[PDB]
């Protein structure tokens, strides 16, 4: 996104970010998808 | 019409095809595995005395991480995972079905992010890592 | 390793000390390999037909 | 398990000239998890 | 809700909320609740997890008064949710899950439910485990 | 023996031989009846 | 190589078998004796003129809860929650020994629990007063008929209850040996399926020792030639009884646990039987760098002459 | 239409299982993230 | 084999442990074999 200067071709940022894209695809989608289908099978609001 | 004792002939070859397997298999890949696995936490280096003090130097874990960043930067940074590619415009309002289709079964459907996380971070210590899929056909 | 006995007496009593407890080292083993055949033949042919 | 040190390793110790010459470098070696696991019983009490 | 994982307990052989064969979870409700499932002639029901809790800090003590009254209906009190897959019926059935919410030696709900509400964060994961890394291990 | 392949170590205790490990020794057999020690294990 | 080897037996068996339930108090007590008996005749001539009935309400049957400690002491790598994991199973073990035992609860107080004007008064100021809390443990609790001391009497039967003459502990008679073999009879336990049906218990579970297995396995077999079994071109020599149906038609599951004491044998029951727990295990320190664990537990029966137990021995 | 005894069954199989799942997730995780958090602020050093 | 190099992947779990499933519980998990062979069997 900001390849002219900010290559963010750093061991440590990929380390990290690496982790926050485990935590994203273990953890706020698993949680958005369960209360899709909560929200899904009960109550009418 | 299958008769039982072909079903005991099959039963005794595959016990002595999955004996050597085994016996093969063990030395071939576990023997390393474990102690690679081992090395991944710094466990296997011994406190050899107690005065020694021997601080283990992670570096295995190091590496490890350090390309499976750029592993997951590579497949599973795009929104999408894969996406068909026809050749001809006879076929192109399959390409799009079929991308849509595997995207769901795999994303939407089952976690592939974990899945692909699990079979890199341990493929680069194991030598190798199997991913699998079944028709589940599971009823009330 | 092997784990201790079974205790059937355990009737401490409330608000006391605590007493040092069974602790044994883990038993190790260890083994060794072992070692070849003969291919004594004329070999002076093999070299034509 | 079998505790395999190295395959059979096909290779050769020397040559003579003709007199050729084959070795072999298996090596291996066996374990036991518990040794109080394994059950065996044998004849013995005779006579 | 947040849940610490000092509040939970699961089996060994699982891997992922999926394959999870048990799931336990502890929590503190009122008597309200409780009454509002069982026991009403009955509102004295009294009664690791603090240790590592009360160590996170060392200002908090979960096993203390904070001053309510023991019988106030909302006291709060130690309740035992679980998740479980298994056929407590006729073992020929599937494998159905169930969700059973119990106190000290009485049950109070049970129902069928196909997915765990429950989500679990894992930086650095580890395959083939439930159970990711931390920093604490690496530092 | 506080903060403690398996070295050995013996002190001199003013007349007592001392070692950490705590090693087990064993005499050899005594007899005088013309015959051999028969040295011990351990 | 990263790994260690540990045999770690866990059957239990009676632990899963028995639920659990929480308390609130270090002494729990329920409340049942039996119904009223038959009387026979119970004619009458137009007239009550009662005695205030014969109600004779039920009798309160109380027990203890004792203390688990296993303290852990420190002076593999981490070998702290290895310990720490292996004590937790000794822990376990010992507790499925002691509540299959014939220890009966002794304390201070016998049937006057309560004692709140005196409850000990010379305990406060010294502290030093430490009894012992000791639970009742199975064959204590299962309408016995003595114990030695501290130990239930495995050579005295039961008592009979009022309700309906029932004799559920009883001291086992092999009448097939001279008494010489110490073993069950072929019609001992079917004694005690006919006592548990005039009682009405509905147990359905057998527990015992694997040094007694071999009895009912060759139960089904004879000398005398009315039983055999057969092989059928069967590449199978099935040697093992899992079932069993008296004539009253109570079925019966035999399960093994290593736990027992060889010279018993118990009848089990699911709901008759609860696990009550006051203290969970905890693992902590003492007061102001050790470890340690402490687990207050109890025992509770719904009823005596509902679950049975049987010696083996010989009469003597 | 439960039974009472398939409750105690139950309660019983539970309590098992919860006892088996302490015994190990205790040694499996706490006892490293109790130190973990006396570490975090530097109060295991001592 | 198969459980150690598991249970030594980590320090945590143990694959051969009960989690609390009753053996009868239809739900009990249960080790079973599945394979692919190229073979004229027939």
């Amino acid at each position: 996104a900001y390849a002219t200067v900010g290559l963010m071709m750093n061991a440590a940022q990929n380390r990290l970010r690496m982790v926050c894209r485990n935590i994203a695809h273990n953890g706020m989608v698993e949680l958005m998808r369960g209360i899709y289908n909560l929200i899904r099978e009960n109550g009418e609001v | 019409k299958y008769s039982e004792e072909v079903l005991d002939e099959l039963r005794v070859d595959l016990q002595r095809r999955f004996n050597y397997a085994q016996g093969y298999v063990d030395m071939a890949v576990k023997g390393y595995a474990r102690e690679a696995w081992e090395y991944f936490y710094g466990n296997l280096p011994a406190p050899v005395t107690a005065g020694s003090s021997s601080w283990v130097d992670r570096t295995v874990w190091e590496s490890v991480n350090g390309t499976l960043q750029d592993i997951i930067n590579v497949f599973c940074s795009g929104d999408e995972a894969v996406t068909f590619v026809a050749d001809n415009q006879q076929d192109s309002d399959a390409a799009d079905v079929a991308t849509k289709l595997v995207n769901q079964i795999l994303l939407r459907d089952n976690p592939g992010y974990n899945i692909i996380s699990s079979a890199a971070q341990e493929c680069l210590v194991t030598r190798n890592s199997f991913i699998k899929y079944y028709w589940d056909e599971q009823t009330s | 390793d092997a784990l201790a006995s079974v205790d059937g007496n355990n009737a401490h009593v409330e608000g006391s000390r605590a007493e040092d407890g069974e602790m044994k080292p883990t038993v190790i083993k260890s083994n060794v390999t072992q070692i070849r055949k003969v291919v004594r033949v004329s070999d002076t042919a093999n070299t034509t037909a | 398990t079998q505790m395999v040190l190295r395959a059979p390793k096909r290779t050769e110790l020397a040559k003579d000239g003709s007199y050729e010459k084959w070795m072999i470098e298996m090596e291996v070696g066996l374990r036991h998890r518990n040794p109080y696991a394994s059950g065996v019983l044998f004849t013995a009490a005779g006579k | 809700e947040y849940v610490p994982s000092e509040q939970i307990f699961v089996d060994e052989h699982a891997t992922s909320f999926a394959d999870a064969q048990y799931f336990c979870h502890r929590v503190r409700r009122s008597k309200e609740d409780l009454v509002a499932m069982g026991f009403p002639k009955d509102e004295i029901e009294a009664f690791q997890s603090t240790v590592a809790w009360s160590r996170t800090d060392w200002r908090q003590d979960i096993d203390a008064d904070i001053g309510t009254d023991t019988e106030d209906i909302a006291s709060m009190v130690w309740v035992y949710e679980h998740y479980i897959r298994t056929g407590v019926l006729d073992k020929n059935k599937e494998s159905k899950l169930y969700q059973v919410i119990q106190a000290g030696e009485h049950i109070l709900h049970t129902e069928e439910v196909t997915h765990i509400p429950f989500v679990t964060f894992c930086p650095y994961p580890i395959p083939g485990s439930f159970y990711g890394q931390s920093v604490y291990d690496i530092t | 023996r506080q903060h403690g392949n398996q070295p050995v170590n013996f002190a001199r205790f003013g007349s007592r031989f001392i070692f950490y490990p705590s090693i087990e020794a064993d005499t050899p057999y005594y007899p005088d009846d013309g015959s051999p020690l028969i040295p011990a294990e351990n | 190589a990263n790994w260690i080897s540990v045999l770690s037996p866990q059957d239990t068996p009676f632990v899963s078998m028995t639920g659990k339930e929480s308390i609130n108090q270090t002494i729990f007590s329920w409340q049942t004796d039996a119904l009223a008996s038959v009387d026979g005749n119970n004619a009458h001539v137009e007239g009550s003129r009662a005695e205030d009935g014969e109600m004779k309400p039920t009798v309160i049957k109380s027990n203890v809860t004792q203390i688990l400690r296993k303290v852990v002491r420190v002076s593999r790598g981490r070998e702290l929650m290895y310990q720490l994991e292996k004590k937790g199973k000794e822990i376990k073990r010992d507790l499925e020994k002691i509540l299959l035992s014939g220890q009966a609860r002794t304390d201070v107080l016998a049937d006057q629990y309560l004692t709140n004007s005196a409850a000990d008064p010379a305990v406060a100021g010294l502290n030093d007063t430490h009894a012992a809390r000791k639970t009742g443990a199975f064959q204590f609790l299962c309408a016995h008929g003595g114990l030695a001391g501290g130990v239930v009497d495995k050579t005295k039967n039961g008592p009979a209850d009022p309700d309906t003459g029932a004799v559920t502990v009883k001291v086992a008679q092999n009448a097939s040996n001279p008494t010489t073999n110490i073993g069950f009879d072929e019609a001992d336990i079917f004694d005690m399926t006919l006592q548990l049906y005039t009682a009405g218990s509905e147990a359905d579970i057998i527990m015992i020792n694997p040094a007694h297995a071999k009895i009912f396995a060759g139960l089904q077999e004879n000398t005398q030639g009315s039983r055999k079994r057969i092989f059928e071109n069967t590449k199978q020599f099935i040697y093992e009884v899992n079932s069993i149906t008296d004539p009253l038609g109570q079925s019966y599951k035999i399960i093994v646990n290593r736990w027992m004491p060889t010279d018993a044998v118990y009848f089990f029951r699911s709901a008759d039987w609860t696990q009550m727990v006051l203290r969970a295990p905890k693992r902590t320190e003492l007061a102001k760098e050790k470890w340690m664990i402490e687990m207050e537990v109890g025992l509770r029966h719904r009823n005596p002459y509902a679950s049975g137990v049987l010696f083996t021995a010989a009469g003597k």
